RNA sequence: GGUGAAAUUCUUGGAUUUAUUGAAGACUAACUACUGCGAAAGCAUUUGCCAAGGACGUUUUCAUUAAUCAAGAACGAAAGUUAGGGGAUCGAAGAUGAUCAGAUACCGUCGUAGUCUUAACCAUAAACUAUGCCGACUAGGGAUCGGGUGGUGUUUUUUUAAUGACCCACUCGGCACCUUACGAGAAAUCAAAGUCUUUGGGUUCUGGGGGGAGUAUGGUCGCAAGGCUGAAACUUAAAGGAAUUG
RNA sequence: AAAAAUGAUGAA
């Protein structure tokens, strides 16, 4: 049977997008199926934070951010734990938390 | 006669006496009867124009090009060939330029080439499909036609020549160190058989 | 010397697969403001004081 | 076999006068032989510095400054404007969803034969009061917006010497102007030259370098 | 069996067929 | 009516040389023998003398172009890149 | 007041460098890499294997007259992960705390703005 | 370097790593969405030229000119074919290192065709919304894209006095979404898959238990690969769908 | 993200 009403993707007036590829096993996957995840994180470790502050030659620095958008296949995505299999009802709920 | 690409008969008025002078070009392709041509170091940038190769910008296409400055033409002269001009030197007074063959050459500045591409493009492309036209190709150049194979010979006419099958024996890459009479085959091949599988 | 007195000021809990190594967090005695995640083997209690060998090593293997 | 670092000499690296704090840092080469000289193996390099550090200000820690080293008097080394370029930190937290990235790019040569590639970079704005989820533009307002950014990016590069255009550079007129020509076509939020690299230089007519340095 | 290598597998016999009844004719 | 289902102009050469070299040379020798527009007379009336030899029939005009069609594409391309090369030489 | 240095750590899986060099960047000062301080093969891109590293490299920084260091991280980059490998804040924090004055920090991972076709294949690394 | 771990490879002739350049080909990240355009296949850098198109607005024009369609025709991902150019990357085949009982598999290193382009073919995909097209009606809701209307609404250089963006309320058209089914369904589910034993708005195409079989044969198109059309003998009591408990 | 093949016929 049909398992979802959006059949595993988000692609409904177009027909063809384009593939990106997984970060972790290089797959080939629609962008619009792709899971999807933004690493926004400090550049300096939270338990180095002190000591590169002390070090620093700067006395107010602003210690920069990393941005890196995240694609995974589906099959990477369930491995490494982002998504999870979830309940009949529970798979209808879109919002993020 | 013996040429793919067709001659244009352009006449000059000679500068020093009063009278014309017929030279012989090589066409380049989309130059017509009746056009004016222009050659000199302040000709314009047109197709059939002759020009110095450092008066031309990046990329220009240009045919009968000058290895030294003087000598008339030599580079890219058969139908369908080009030069194309890939960079300058200013301070050397030289240009760099691309050979039909891939060869990047480095010319004076001062040499001349004429702009476009040599007439006749796409001769090859046609199949002869028959040994008399390739008779009566070679019947207007020179007599090496036809072929007659080494391992068809005897022993004494040709170094493939004898043996109870036709086959050369021993490998027909040559060296170039080789002497006359011994330079039958593939001459200081660097490598043999097709080309990327 | 090569030798690092840390005082466990929290545990953090348990680690490895069989659950035989303790995430703790120690404080250094030299200096009381520098502390330091280590895994320990034993039983370890709170004020336990520890023997660092090395003293730069974060540890992995958390929960 | 041998301490390699016994032959150097720790030249000193200068800014121009187009600039804050002229002392930039210090580097090495090795001693000069009959064989090989210091000058050559000094002259061509570039420096790559904060314009924070070349201004003695916090806002300018993006938008980062190449110095290309034009020749070595004494334990000196004279540089030159070379390229600016904003930190990748910048450029990824202002490319942000639901909104328009607008883009723009010439290739312009200045009073003196100093050609260069000008980059700009803006971003589309919400109002205040506006509730709708994204505030896109509609690819209408981002031609005109990239026709207008063209215009004066051309207009005030080739009015100006390498050394004025930097000096513009520093105080950021360039994206107001920018700002002040957009605001009756869609609002902008990131309005930023992002980077300026040199494409062909003149002559070295050294005289220039040193009106730079004195 | 996979329905696409019997489509495979199928088409290779074809070839052959056709081969042999060629040789035939 | 039609004569030929698909040889056309190489019927003249019977069942030799192969079906491949045959349809090379049909094609090659409709593109030599076609009639082609005059660039300066605007008539239909430029036919091949010899390879690479174009003459209209009218106006007597003469242009150099390609062994079995008037102009080339690399003839046409070189065209372009020599007129934007002059545009921005002499601006 | 202070010698800058640069640097310059790459931080990928299988390995980390650790490669001070001068402002221009054409001088080299201890260019070490965590695969001289394990001899595991597979340990070479540990933290402990970045740590030794880095502090090999800020000890050859002093006595040649380094004293701070800007710092530009580095991932394989390219169409390869473009995440940072686990060695790179080790070596960070090795560098922060053996001495050296640390300023100006910046990741420098190639990222194209687009690519050549990544390796693995259609259907990617199945494991 | 690479891996789960390695090895095959490269490396004191300096590999990897750093810097400054250059060349080549391919791609168009981030922005990028339950967003847009196209008959579908598909289509994402800038600018210029060329023709086209939907929707909206319209007290413009014609007046049935229309709907669906055997035969017939154009287009038609990828792979594949012919010939030229190109050939960076990745990579069928192949070669190798591992793993393994074996392992010409998965994993690693290379690597041909191919991948790109021009000119011709091929005409197939889970070419999918697995839902033909046209028309009418039947339920609540909030968003969004394009167009239009209104507001004595905000906002920008001068603060109604040279005009976009936003807000509010409508409306046509579109991609969709949420809730519920009065209804439908075998159910999954569905806003059409409803208005169907209270069975008829118009029309095209397809199916008739499972195999044999999209096979054989004939025809036809194609360079080929193959496409389209397409049986019978024989065999068999289930095969299959959607849900329930384990 | 190491390796892990197989299990005769009928049988409320």
């Amino acid at each position: 049977p049909k398992k979802r009403a959006s059949n595993g993707r988000n692609k409904k007036g177009r027909g063809h997008v384009k593939p990106v590829r997984c970060v972790n096993c290089s797959k080939s996957i629609p962008k619009d199926k792709a899971i999807k995840r933004m690493a926004i994180r400090n550049i300096v470790e939270a338990a180095a934070v002190r000591d590169l502050s002390e070090a620093s030659v700067y006395p107010e620095y602003a210690l920069p951010k990393t941005y890196n958008k995240l694609h995974y296949c589906v099959s990477c995505a369930i491995h490494a734990r982002i998504v999870r299999v979830r309940s009949r009802e529970d798979r209808k709920n879109r919002a993020p938390p | 006669s013996g040429r793919g690409a067709p001659l244009a008969k352009v006449v000059f008025r000679d500068p020093y006496k009063y009278r014309l002078r017929e030279e012989i070009f090589i066409a380049n392709e989309g130059v017509h009867t009746g056009q004016f041509i222009y050659a000199g170091k302040k000709a314009s940038l047109n197709v059939g124009n002759v020009l110095p190769l450092g008066s031309v910008p990046e990329g220009t296409i240009v045919s009968n090009v000058e290895e030294k400055p003087g000598d008339r033409g030599a580079l890219a002269r058969a139908s369908g060939n080009y030069v194309i001009i890939i960079g300058h030197n200013p301070d050397e007074n030289k240009t760099r330029v691309r050979l039909p063959s891939g060869a990047k050459k480095v010319i004076s500045s001062d040499a001349r080439g004429v702009i476009g591409v040599i007439a006749g493009g796409g001769r090859v492309d046609k199949p002869l499909l028959k040994a008399g036209r390739a008779f009566h190709k070679y019947r207007l150049k020179r007599n090496s036609w036809p072929k007659t194979r080494g391992v068809a010979m005897n022993p004494v006419d040709h170094p493939h020549g004898g043996g109870n099958h036709q086959h050369i024996g021993k490998a027909s890459t040559i060296s170039r160190g080789a002497v006359s009479g011994q330079k039958a085959g593939l001459i200081a091949a660097r490598r043999t058989g097709l080309l990327r599988g | 010397t090569p030798v690092t007195l840390a005082k466990v000021i929290k545990v953090l809990g348990r680690t490895g697969s069989r659950g035989g190594v303790t995430q703790v967090r120690v404080e250094f005695l030299e200096d009381t403001s520098r502390t330091i995640v280590r895994n320990v083997k034993g039983p370890v209690r709170e004020n336990d004081i520890l023997v660092l060998m090395e003293s730069e090593r974060e540890a992995r293997r958390l929960r | 076999v041998v301490d390699p670092f016994t032959r150097k000499e720790w030249f000193d690296i200068k800014a121009p006068s187009t600039f804050e704090n002229r002392n930039v840092g210090k580097t090495l080469v090795n001693k000069s032989t009959g064989l090989k000289s210091a000058s050559d193996a000094l002259k061509g390099r570039v420096v790559e510095v904060c314009l924070a550090d070349l201004q003695g200000s916090e806002d300018h820690s993006f938008r980062k400054i190449k110095l290309r080293v034009d020749e070595v008097q004494g334990k000196n080394l004279l540089t030159n404007f070379h390229g600016m370029d904003f930190t990748t930190d910048k450029l990824r937290s202002m490319v942000r969803k639901w909104q328009t990235l607008i883009e723009a790019n010439v290739t312009v040569k200045t009073s003196d034969d100093y050609v260069l590639r000008i980059f700009a970079i803006a971003f589309t704005r919400k109002q205040a009061n506006q509730v709708k989820r994204h505030s896109y533009a509609q690819s209408s307002h981002i031609r005109a917006i990239r026709k207008v950014i063209s215009e004066i990016l051309t207009k005030e590069v080739q009015g100006s010497t390498l050394a004025q255009l930097t000096s513009k550079l520093i105080p950021e007129v360039i994206n107001k102007e920018i700002e002040n020509a957009t605001k009756d076509i869609f609002p902008l939020q990131n309005i930023h030259v992002r980077k300026v690299k040199l494409l062909k230089q003149p002559k070295f007519d050294v005289g220039a370098l040193m009106a730079l340095h004195g | 069996m996979r329905a696409k290598w019997r489509k495979k597998r199928t088409r290779r016999l074809k070839r052959k067929r056709r081969k042999v009844r060629a040789r035939s004719k | 009516a039609k004569r030929t289902k698909k040889v056309g102009i190489t019927g003249k050469y019977g069942v030799r040389y192969g079906s491949s070299l045959r349809r090379q040379v049909k094609k090659l020798e409709i593109q030599q023998h076609a009639r082609y527009d005059c660039s300066f007379c605007g008539k239909k009336t430029v036919k091949r003398g010899a390879a690479g030899i174009w003459t209209c029939s009218c106006c007597k005009k003469t242009v150099a172009g390609g062994a079995y069609t008037v102009s080339t594409a690399a003839a046409a391309t070189v065209r372009s890149t020599i007129r934007r090369l002059r545009e921005m030489v002499e601006a | 007041s202070q010698v800058f240095g640069v640097a310059r750590i790459y931080a990928s899986f299988n390995d980390t460098f650790v490669h001070v060099t001068d402002l221009s960047g054409k001088e080299t000062i201890a260019r070490v890499t965590g695969g001289m301080k394990v001899k595991a093969d597979r340990d070479e891109s540990s933290p402990y294997a970045a740590m030794l590293a880095a502090q090999d490299v800020a000890a050859k920084c002093k006595e040649v007259g380094i004293t701070a260091v800007h710092v530009k991280i580095r991932a394989t980059g390219g169409t390869r992960t473009k995440t940072p490998g686990p060695g790179g804040q080790a070596a960070l924090r090795a560098l922060a705390r053996s001495g050296l004055r640390i300023g100006r920090i910046e990741d420098v991972t190639p990222v194209p703005s687009d690519s050549t076709r990544k390796k693995g294949g259609r259907r990617g690394r199945r494991l």
